[PDB]
């Protein structure tokens, strides 16, 4: 809004060749930007584009104190996942969204960049915790976790990849997911395009 | 989309050492990729090496980079050497994108 | 390693589609999570921009008039409609994520 020129860069965010794992998601902050969501928005949203708090269409006008950007790679059946109130192996043990999010939650299939045919073993997700992981949080360590009914200081009585291949039908296709979390109004607005 | 920025060139006797500058736009990241890449006088072109490492290639040819700007730190450690090509900076986190520069010796 | 471009140069005919192709023993994977082939044009004193391929079919990159191919043993890139725009050397390389091998080029020249 006051005489800010930059330019937000969703470009570093949405355009990237290489994404995180579920767990130890990409987190990246975007302040001082002008705003536009005409490019995030019918040129290349693909498979979807849900939003929660805003409508879409007045979007470029709301201005945000900040705008965060999560970046990660998950199971395409999965994908229902990322959203408020949702529950099951993403939602419990990698990335939770709090369940008054008021951002955009944006997600394409990546298929044809990363599926390989012996299979792309290098996306991992959390399959195991001591407890629910709280919106937001981050937990990328090992703890062997499958004790069973006896602990374990061996292997067992930790994490767990996925099966990448361009073939697995399409609930098992890999997806890239943008999350945009807002911040709105906790500080004077920052970010926005047009007002 | 991300724009190279790099030194025009670079003219020094053998014996010497050269470092080779290069910066790239951006707002952040979690880590790096790159390569540089080299443009012999009327070949094809060779990697040199990936985020400080090597291309098979070892000796004159050393780097060490600190982020997305000094992104570069090519270094030779001697010019006592017919390597009078063109340097490459290659983006790698968004979409490839090449920049270069002239690297001569003087007789 | 072959990485072996075939022509040596196209046709010079404004107007005129054509294409060139690049050889490998290297066939399958050079890549740790994607593929193995892509194409650069080098215009005369300029640096090398990118165009994508894959094993299976893909394309993509910047322009839309360019089309990527292939089977067997051979790589092939094709131009459609010829502006004259592009005069310079196609290459043909091996990585992705990954660094590279390399091919000699091919020459198009336009008149
Ligand atoms: C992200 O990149 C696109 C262009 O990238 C193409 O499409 C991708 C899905 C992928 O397949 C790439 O390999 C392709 O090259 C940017 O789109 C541009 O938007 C401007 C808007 O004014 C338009 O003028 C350009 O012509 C578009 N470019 C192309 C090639 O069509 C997009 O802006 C980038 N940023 C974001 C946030 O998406
Ligand atoms: C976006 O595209 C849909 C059709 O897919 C259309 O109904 C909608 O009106 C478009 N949005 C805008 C703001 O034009
Ligand atoms: C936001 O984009 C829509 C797309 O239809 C446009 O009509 C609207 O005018 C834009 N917002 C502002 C404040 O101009």
């Amino acid at each position: 809004f006051p005489n800010i020129t930059n330019l937000c860069p969703f470009d570093e965010v949405f355009n990237a060749t290489r994404f995180a794992s579920v767990y130890a998601w990409n987190r990246k902050r975007i302040s001082n930007c002008v705003a536009d969501y005409s490019v995030l928005y019918n040129l290349a949203p693909f498979f979807t584009f849900k939003c929660y708090g805003v409508s879409p269409t007045k979007l470029n006008d709301l201005c945000f104190t900040n705008v965060y950007a999560d970046s990660f790679v998950i199971r395409g059946d999965e994908v229902r996942q990322i959203a408020p109130g949702q529950t099951g192996n993403i939602a419990d043990y990698n990335y939770k969204l709090p369940d008054d999010f008021t951002g955009c939650v944006i997600a394409w299939n990546s298929n044809k960049l990363d599926s390989k045919v012996s299979g792309n073993y290098n996306y991992l997700y959390r399959l195991f915790r001591k407890s629910n992981l709280k919106p937001f949080e981050r937990d990328i360590s090992t703890e062997i976790y499958q004790a069973g009914n006896k602990p374990c200081n061996g292997v067992a009585g930790p994490l767990r990849s996925y099966s990448f291949r361009p073939t697995y039908g399409v609930g098992h296709q890999p997806y890239r997911v943008v999350v945009l979390s807002f911040e709105l109004l906790h500080a004077p607005a920052t970010v926005c395009g047009p007002k | 989309q991300v724009q190279l920025v790099q030194s025009g060139s670079e003219l020094k006797k053998p014996g010497a050492s050269v470092t080779v500058s290069c910066k790239a736009s951006g707002y952040s990241f979690p880590t790096h990729a790159m390569n540089w890449v080299r443009q012999a006088p009327g070949q094809g072109l060779e990697w040199m090496g990936w985020i400080p490492t090597y291309a098979g290639f070892t000796g004159r040819f050393v780097f060490s980079l600190d982020t997305s700007v000094s992104t570069a730190y090519l270094q030779i450690s001697s010019l006592k050497a017919d390597d009078t090509a063109v340097y490459y900076c290659a983006r790698g986190h968004v979409l490839e994108w090449f920049q270069g520069t002239l690297v001569t010796v003087s007789s | 390693v072959v990485m072996t471009q075939s022509p040596l140069s196209l046709s010079v005919t404004p107007g005129q589609p054509a294409s060139i192709s690049c050889k490998s023993s290297q066939t399958l994977l050079h890549s740790d999570g994607q593929t193995s082939f892509y194409w650069y044009l080098q215009k005369p004193g300029q640096s090398p921009q990118l165009l994508i391929y894959d094993i299976s079919s893909r394309f993509s990159g910047v322009p839309d008039r360019f089309s990527g191919s292939g089977s067997g043993t051979d790589f092939t890139l094709k131009i459609s409609r010829v502006e004259a725009e592009d005069v310079g050397v196609y290459y043909c390389m091996q990585g992705t994520q990954f660094p590279w091998t390399f091919g000699q080029g091919t020459k198009v020249e336009i008149k």
